[PDB]
């Protein structure tokens, strides 16, 4: 059925699974026209397809050309997402194919189920988790490859850098969701926390800074403080 | 006008004949139904007074043979049987008619209700949905499952309705996923009409048969099939105009006949709201929309 707090460890078992988040597939700026109407301008988007056990991120860049002369783009974006996830599964060797695909938004269930009819043994599931994957585009290297794209492109990342050398996938996922939730809640404050200290850098081959274990504890506490601080600011609490 | 004689009525029973129904008392001198209109299928149905579980009955056409009902005290139900001896059968019917031991099919001359509910229903198509080739009549009851329900278990006692499944490879052409899922025209016109039913009359016949089994037996699978066949047309952008106009007639008479107090169990809110107010055909079913809004405004 649906993935929730009851079945959290299931994310880190040895059954291959992918999260799919479609919140950055169709991205627009809204502006006034010369006649004072309103128009949208699409910008490049992405599908966020993540293996939470291994950190492998299949970032499918959605170039604005795919919207050209199309109607009902918010509807089409879900079907394009499902088409591309289906194409990714078919591209993978059998032993690498997921046994489950967890969609972050319930509106992705029918499109993905219909595109995956040829895979009746791959379960398509919603989640009751509120996951902050919309903030993927706050990770500078991911934003940069999406915006620079001139055509449809798939780029492969490990969203955990080398953390799994030191920590479990449960802990790595917890750290990722904390970082993304902080970036979602107050992007400028989170990037200051991560990038403030110039003596700690990001390796060419990494997304996040090269924190030692003790520095990660400090950063994680600063991220929790940020989220609390912002919840207090929001609710005047 | 043909006749279905009864040997006797040893148990108290409500007897249906088409949209009519009569209560018979235990050992009442009841010997059947006369003046049955030739040219239509008919259904003769039963609900026992002492056990309202299993509604059951028989679809028949008096053009195909001489049928009678006999109670079986072993299996505990009224059974239809065929009499092959025409002269015996005529002699029994004459005796019961002269003794006025039969009720008369109570058709009002003005009243096209039964024709309107069975316009496309043929015995030969019933006998392919309900498989018992040794009889010319077809038994249906409240509990019989459909081939589709059995997939999701005695296959011989099943209703072989055509399987309709909007999230099936049959319904969705590889490469046309969004197209075929949001617009069911492919599935309706190529797969179902051209492919399986061959024409709109067969499709409407099965839809009308599903509705009647749902209404007369409370057969849940039949209700599912009726709504699936409505939704398949309503969810298709491209439907021949004659089919839309005919569907509106079909559904109008079905909604007109439905017992008001069964609307909560016989009508699917999601399907009807989708079909009347959201679908491609939301503006194609004027008569059905008007009767639904006047009779069942709470469902909508």
């Amino acid at each position: 059925g649906a993935m929730n707090s009851s079945n959290y460890a299931e994310l880190f078992n040895n059954d291959i699974k992918l999260f799919v988040d479609d919140t950055n597939v169709y991205r627009v700026t809204v502006h006034k026209t010369f006649e004072g109407n309103v128009a949208t301008k699409a910008i490049n988007g992405c599908i966020f397809t993540l293996n939470p056990k291994t950190g492998h991120l299949f970032l499918k860049i959605i170039h604005t050309s795919v919207w050209a002369g199309q109607k009902r783009l918010s509807q089409l974006a879900k079907w394009k997402t499902a088409e591309e996830v289906s194409a990714l599964v078919r591209s993978l060797p059998k032993e690498e194919q997921p046994k489950q695909i967890i969609v972050t938004r319930k509106a992705m269930l029918d499109p993905l189920e219909v595109h995956m009819l040829d895979f009746p043994n791959i379960a398509i599931r919603p989640t009751e988790l509120r996951l902050p994957f919309s903030a993927a585009m706050s990770i500078d290297k991911l934003s940069d490859v999406v915006m620079k794209a001139t055509e449809p492109q798939m780029v492969l990342f490990n969203i955990y850098d080398d953390w799994l050398d030191r920590i479990s996938s449960y802990t790595a996922f917890s750290r990722l969701t904390l970082l993304l939730r902080a970036l979602k809640t107050n992007e400028e404050s989170a990037k200051m926390i991560l990038l403030s200290d110039p003596t700690i850098t990001i390796k060419s081959y990494h997304l996040w800074p090269s924190f030692t274990d003790e520095q990660w504890i400090t950063i994680e506490s600063q991220m929790r403080d940020l989220i609390l601080t912002e919840y207090g600011r929001k609710y005047n609490v | 006008m043909n006749t279905v004689p009864f040997t006797s009525a040893p148990i108290e029973v409500t007897i249906g004949i088409d949209q009519y129904s009569f209560n018979v008392k235990e050992n009442q001198p009841f010997h059947g139904i006369k003046d049955i209109p030739i040219g239509h299928v008919h259904v003769i149905h039963f609900q026992h007074a002492d056990n309202s579980s299993m509604r059951y009955g028989y679809w028949f056409d008096c053009r195909m043979g001489n049928f009678y009902i006999q109670y079986d005290p072993k299996d505990g139900l009224y059974k239809m049987m065929e009499e092959r001896d025409g002269a015996k059968f005529e002699n029994i019917v004459h005796n019961f008619k002269e003794r006025q031991m039969m009720v008369s099919y109570p058709k009002i001359d003005e009243d096209d209700t039964w024709y309107n509910l069975t316009e496309f229903v043929q015995m030969d198509k019933i006998r392919k949905i309900v498989r018992k080739d040794e009889n010319q009549f077809s038994y249906v009851d409240s509990s019989m499952t459909t081939v589709q329900e059995n997939e999701l278990s005695d296959p011989a006692h099943s209703l072989n309705y055509t399987v309709i499944n909007f999230k099936s490879r049959e319904a969705i052409r590889p490469g046309h996923e969004m197209e075929d899922f949001l617009d069911k025209s492919y599935y309706l016109n190529t797969v179902m009409l051209q492919g399986i039913f061959k024409n709109s009359s067969n499709y409407f016949g099965e839809l009308q048969f599903a509705f009647l089994n749902a209404m007369f037996f409370g057969n849940y699978g039949s209700s599912l099939q009726w709504h699936a066949m409505i939704e398949l047309i309503c969810s298709s952008a491209t439907v021949p105009k004659h089919m839309l106009d005919k569907l509106d007639e079909i559904l109008y008479y079905q909604i007109k006949t439905l017992p008001e107090q069964y609307s909560d169990i016989l009508l699917n809110e999601r399907v009807w709201n989708i079909c009347l107010y959201s679908s491609f055909q939301k503006n194609s079913l004027h008569n059905t929309e008007k009767i639904m809004e006047n009779k069942y405004p709470e469902l909508l």
